[PDB]
Formats: C-alpha cells, sequence, structure tokens
C-alpha cells in the first residue's frame, strides 16, 4: 500500500541497441521475447525476425559524456538462427543448457523447438534437438513457460485455452503431466526449490501443485474481490514459501482495467489464520489499452525485492520488502535515474517484450521493445 | 545584433516592442514587471513578447542563451493567460534541474507578487501528496519525470486544463537520462490550443529535431 521516496536507487541508463527492425503494427499478444545465460554470459532474443543470440558484453555499453542519450546503437555482433516462424517464447534450463523457442505457424500450430545452446558455440547446422507441437489453433498460444529452478530436464507450459503440461526433456520431450483447458489455467510459476509448481487460475485463485499435479494447497482468491468485479490470475511470483507475489486483473479479459500486484503472504497454521494480501494496484502506469495484460516480475533476493514491467507501460517500477519483512514498500526515484521504455521515432510508446537481469558484468537490467530496440539499465542499490 | 526571425507563420504579430507598455499587460502584472527592475523591455523580449502574447497564441522555439531576460519573458509569458479565479494548473513549465526549477520559481513568485490569489505548484523531487487530492494551485513548475507522474499516475495535474506550457533549457534537458521522453509523454497530454513554448541555448541536430516533435508550428528566433 505505501510509496515511499528512494534517493538511494537509480536504474543508470545504458546505450539502446536496436536489435529488430520496427514493426508495422504493434505486437498485441502476450510475449516473453528475451532470455540471459548468466553461466555462458549470452542473450538470447526473438521475434518474427528470428533467433538472434549475442555475447552480453556487446550488448551493454556506456555512454559517455557528451553522448546523446537518445542515440540507438545501429546493431550489435551476434548469431542470427533463422526460424520458419515467429517466436513468441523463450527461456532457459536452470542450468542454462536448454533453449526453448515457443513458435506460432498458421499451417502446423504453436511448437516449442528445444536448442542445446552448446551448439550457438560454434561456426556456419544449429538444428534444435526436439521439438513439441502444443497445439494448431491459436489456443496453441503459450502464454507461460517457466524451467524449473533445480530440475533442468522439467518446464511447465501453459497455454491459451487454460490447459497446461509438464514436461521433461532429455533426449526427446515427454509429456508427465497435463491437465486440461477446462482447469483454466492461465499463469505457472516453480516455487524456489522446484518442488511444486504454482498454478494461475480463471477464477482468481493459485493452487499449488506438485510436479506430478498432485493438488497441495489453494491459495483464495483475495477477499476484497467482489462478485460483482470478478478477477482471474495474470502472472503469479513464488517468492518465499509462504510468500507470492499474485498479478489480478479482470476474469472477462478486458484491456481498459488495470491489473493489481498484490504481495500475499500465507500463514503455517492455516486454520486458523488468514492470508495477509497487501494490494499495489498499478505500481507500473498503464498507458497502453491495446496490448495483453503482461506482468514481468522478477525477485531480487540480494535486495529483497521485486522488479515489476508491464506490457501495458513504459515504466519499470520497483515492490520491495521493509526490514521487519511483512510488509513492502514501492520506491520512488529521482527522474534521471528511472528505467522508461523510449518512445519511438513515430512518436509513439515503445512497450516491454522480454525482461531480464544480468549479473557477468553492477546487476543489469534489460528490456526488449515492442519496436525491437533493447534498452539495459544498471542497477545501483 | 537583434533577434532573427526564422520561421514566423501568418496570424503572428510583425511588430517589435520598445515598451512593456505597448503589450497592453493588465495592471497587476505590470507593476510585477515593473517591481523587479525591468523599466523597458530587453532584446529577445522585443519579439518574443509580442509573438507569445499574440491573439490566439502561437507556439515558439526560441534560441537564446539563459538568462533573466528570456525567463522573465517566459514567466511573463505564463501569468498573462493565468486565470487566478480558477484553482488549478493553467500554466506548466518544464526546469532541466530542482536548482533551475526553485530559481526560475521565484521569478514567477516576484513576477506575480501583485497577483493575490495566485500560488505556485513545485513538481520535484521531496514534494508529495495523496491520489486523492488535485492540487489547487495555478501555475506549477518542476523536473519532467515529476511532472510527467503529477499529471499521469499521481491524478495531482488535468493535462487537458494547461493552456500554456514551457520547456526550458531544451539542450540541458536532453542531455540528462529519460528527460526527452518524460517531457514528449507530457505535451502529448495537452490539448491542441494550449501554447507551447521551448528556449534553449544551443540547437543541434538532436535538439532542433526534439523541439520540433514539442512544440508545433512554432515561431522560430535566435538572438545574436
Amino acid at each position: 500500500i505505501p510509496e515511499r521516496e528512494m534517493k538511494d536507487f537509480q536504474f543508470r541508463a545504458l546505450k539502446k541497441v536496436r536489435i529488430f527492425d520496427s514493426p508495422e503494427e504493434l505486437p498485441k499478444e502476450r510475449s516473453s521475447l528475451l532470455a540471459v545465460s548468466n553461466k555462458y554470459g549470452l542473450v538470447f532474443a526473438g521475434g518474427a525476425s528470428g533467433l538472434q543470440i549475442f555475447p552480453t558484453k556487446n550488448l551493454l555499453i556506456q555512454n559517455k559524456p557528451g553522448d546523446d542519450p537518445n542515440k540507438i546503437v545501429d546493431k550489435v555482433q551476434g548469431l542470427l538462427v533463422p526460424m520458419k516462424f515467429p517466436i513468441h517464447h523463450l527461456a532457459l534450463s536452470c542450468d542454462n543448457l536448454t533453449l526453448s523457442a515457443c513458435m506460432m505457424s498458421s499451417e502446423y500450430g504453436s511448437i516449442i523447438a528445444f536448442f542445446d545452446v552448446r551448439t550457438f558455440s560454434n561456426e556456419a547446422q544449429k538444428r534444435p534437438f526436439a521439438y513439441h507441437k502444443l497445439l494448431k489453433d491459436a489456443g496453441g498460444m503459450v502464454i507461460d513457460m517457466k524451467w524449473n529452478p533445480t530440475v533442468p530436464s522439467m518446464v511447465a507450459v501453459c497455454l491459451a485455452d487454460g490447459s497446461i503440461a509438464v514436461l521433461q526433456v532429455t533426449e526427446t520431450v515427454k509429456v508427465c503431466a497435463t491437465l486440461p483447458s477446462t482447469v483454466a489455467v492461465t499463469s505457472v510459476c516453480w516455487s524456489p526449490k522446484g518442488k511444486q509448481l504454482a498454478v494461475g487460475k480463471q477464477n482468481g485463485t493459485v493452487v499449488q501443485y506438485l510436479p506430478t499435479l498432485q493438488e497441495k494447497k489453494v491459495i483464495p482468491c483475495p477477499p476484497f474481490y467482489e462478485s460483482d468485479h470478478p478477477v482471474r490470475v495474470l502472472d503469479v511470483l513464488w517468492i518465499g514459501t509462504y510468500v507470492f507475489a499474485i498479478v489480478y486483473a479482470a476474469a472477462d479479459g478486458t484491456l481498459e482495467t488495470s491489473p493489481d500486484v498484490v504481495m500475499a503472504l500465507l500463514p503455517k497454521k492455516e486454520e486458523k489464520h488468514p492470508e495477509i494480501f497487501v494490494n499495489f494496484m498499478e505500481p507500473c502506469y498503464g498507458s497502453c489499452t491495446e496490448r495483453q495484460h503482461h506482468y514481468y516480475l522478477s525477485y531480487i533476493e540480494e535486495w529483497d525485492l521485486v522488479l515489476a514491467a508491464s506490457a501495458a507501460s513504459t515504466e519499470v517500477s520497483i515492490l520491495a520488502r521493509q526490514s521487519d519483512q511483512i510488509n513492502w514498500e514501492s520506491w520512488l526515484l529521482e527522474d534521471s535515474s528511472r528505467a522508461e521504455l523510449p518512445v519511438t521515432d513515430k512518436s509513439d510508446d515503445s512497450l516491454p517484450m522480454g525482461v531480464v537481469v544480468d549479473y557477468t558484468n553492477a546487476p543489469v537490467l534489460m528490456l526488449l521493445s515492442t519496436d525491437g530496440v533493447l534498452c539495459p539499465f544498471y542497477m545501483i542499490n | 545584433n537583434q533577434v532573427e526571425v526564422l520561421q514566423r507563420d501568418p496570424n503572428s504579430p510583425l511588430y517589435s516592442v520598445k515598451s512593456f507598455e505597448e503589450l497592453r499587460l493588465k495592471p497587476q502584472l505590470l507593476q510585477g514587471v515593473y517591481a523587479m527592475g525591468f523599466n523597458r523591455p530587453s532584446k529577445i523580449q522585443e519579439n518574443a513578447l509580442p509573438l507569445m502574447l499574440a491573439e490566439p497564441p502561437q507556439n515558439l522555439i526560441a534560441q537564446s542563451q539563459s538568462g533573466t531576460g528570456k525567463t522573465a519573458a517566459f514567466v511573463l509569458a505564463m501569468l498573462s493567460q493565468v486565470e487566478p479565479a480558477n484553482k488549478y494548473p493553467q500554466c506548466l513549465c518544464l526546469s532541466p534541474t530542482y536548482e533551475l526549477a526553485l530559481q526560475t520559481g521565484k521569478v514567477i513568485e516576484q513576477m506575480g507578487k501583485f497577483y493575490p490569489e495566485l500560488k505556485l505548484a513545485y513538481a520535484v523531487r521531496g514534494n508529495k501528496l495523496e491520489r486523492g487530492q488535485k492540487i489547487s494551485e495555478q501555475i506549477v513548475i518542476g523536473t519532467p519525470g515529476t511532472v510527467l507522474d503529477w499529471c499521469s499516475k499521481l491524478k495531482f495535474i488535468d493535462p487537458k486544463k494547461i493552456k500554456v506550457f514551457v520547456l526550458d533549457e531544451a539542450d540541458v534537458m536532453i542531455a540528462t537520462q529519460g528527460h526527452q521522453d518524460q517531457s514528449i509523454r507530457i505535451q502529448r497530454m495537452l490539448p491542441r490550443n494550449c501554447q507551447m513554448l521551448l528556449f534553449s541555448a544551443t540547437f543541434e541536430d538532436s535538439v532542433w529535431k526534439f523541439a520540433q516533435k514539442v512544440v508545433p508550428d512554432p515561431n522560430v528566433i535566435k538572438l545574436k
């Protein structure tokens, strides 16, 4: 609930780098098109223009005094791995050895290419090693996909139709457990240790499952949401065992309503105690209503804060936890020290399609704009 | 040397001014100018003032080294259009720094002293409020991030009610992080007939390209 002026945190901007030509039209679908290997020091960015793999070094350039901060660096050396269809989702395994690319294709449907990251290490084929075909409809659109934080071979995939599958990849893709579209899953997140899986549902609950998909716990749809105004879970981040960031948005799927970011703290001795739900409302100010709602959440443990970014907003805001470690504040930063996405040549807002944090160089936040520009920032706490 | 008129649109008055009296200001306002020790207009003010006070109003891009001259010029423009009767921002001024903002603020306060009901808000780092409350002040000054915040994130300011918009030291402005895009996003918010006024000591390609995005149909003037 509470804002507080932080004069001790800067997002210090680095040179923007163009990675793709500007689209003819604003992308509207839920996407996650940016990935970082902090192990091998790589950035992976995808789109309709194929898949690009950069050495993270090449993308992190600081502007010197005299440098027009608004200048966009022309292009940077990387590998181009041509893709038949537009990628909407990229994600790594936890051991950084497997990259998954979700493509949507009018003839085949939606399908996941799995790559052995080590292949990108060679000169001139660079084929994936498995393909998985999720769907033949716009229903097969992948809305959420995360790999297990402690189990390299395992990943949860979440479709537009509201169905989920847990997969194991080794020599091939093995489908371990699915749940049908009637379940209406809208989002997924692994527990910190990867022992359970959290799924956000169309009915605004979050259900904790074991990877086998045996139901362990249900997190109620907060009591302050009137039936009159139903919410679905949009995005969820399982931060600590009993601590969640659950984003809620209009159930009907309306875009006009801006979704709320909520820190949920769960009881241990449940019967009887209630859960604390602390609303942040819109921490990333919504300026667009064209794009599908999506909140990119990231937890920084070291600083005990979340970085939030919204599909509908040009700003990255911070939700930090107070020293009591029960409450959170939003921070307000000096105008010269914010991470906000640039305005396009056409005078338009550019919005995020991917967010990631590199440690291999300060930590660095990186955003990929709807304009195909990459915006990196040092973080100084 | 004189001012250089580099682009002058029609319906924009063609006369230089040699006295603040021939500007036909309100008495309260003229006394204000006089009280600061401005007994006659400066070189820049000779042309900038007629352009800015013309009816109906005209947007201006103005090259001049910053100084009391140019500032008082745009401060007067702002005060001219204010209606202390209506208790809400009507004039918005963007400074590149907190320090410049306070400094220009003084100038407003000084020049508006004989305005009894007129009050000035600072959209800067430090000043806080709750989200419920619209502010009462009729002129607002600050740095673009916080001004942007105010206008659209915190609902402090209804941008659709601002009739004069100053963008000061635009060179210094877009040299600092995020300010360029903040300014653009604020101006976007303002109504069609709001008066756009930009000032910069220097005009390099970037700055000039910027200025044109921000200020439609401008008068362009440069001193010396």
